[PDB]
C-alpha cells in the first residue's frame, strides 16, 4: 500500500550509516538529470496510466525515501536499501526494458549500488 | 507506457 513517513510506534533514529544514506547516496543520485521521475510518487494521472496503481501495489519514490530520513523513520539503513530496491523493481516491473525510464533507472541504480558498496561499518 | 524522456 502507500507509504508512511512516519509512524510513533516505530523505532527511528539516525546512526552513521542512516547519515550516509541521506548526505551520499540520496543526496548523489537527487543531483542527477535522470533524477526527475523519481522526485515524488508516480503520478498516473498526468502520465495517463489508468493500471499502474492496480499492477504496483507497494509504490515507492526518492522523495519518501527523503521524507523517511528527514523523519528519523528509519532503524537501520537495511530499510532505506529496500526502499530504493522497491523503487527500482517496480519501475522494471511496470517498463518495458527498452523505454527511457529503464534505461534512466539503470543509471541511477548503478550509482545507487557503488555509493551502497563504500558505506561504512556501523 | 510512459513515453519519451530525456
Amino acid at each position: 500500500s502507500m507509504p508512511e513517513v512516519s509512524n510513533p510506534s516505530k523505532p527511528g533514529r539516525k546512526t552513521n550509516q542512516l547519515q550516509y544514506m541521506q548526505n551520499v547516496v540520496v543526496k548523489t543520485l537527487w543531483k542527477h538529470q535522470f533524477a526527475w521521475p523519481f522526485y515524488q510518487p508516480v503520478d498516473a494521472i498526468k502520465l495517463n496510466l489508468p493500471d499502474y496503481h492496480k499492477i504496483i501495489k507497494n509504490p515507492m519514490d526518492m522523495g519518501t525515501i527523503k521524507k523517511r530520513l528527514e523523519n528519523n523513520y528509519y532503524w537501520s539503513a537495511s530499510e532505506c536499501m529496500q526502499d530504493f530496491n522497491t523503487m527500482f523493481t517496480n519501475c522494471y516491473i511496470y517498463n518495458k526494458p527498452t523505454d527511457d525510464i529503464v534505461l534512466m533507472a539503470q543509471a541511477l541504480e548503478k550509482i545507487f549500488l557503488q555509493k551502497v558498496a563504500q558505506m561504512p561499518q556501523e | 507506457r510512459k513515453g519519451v524522456k530525456s
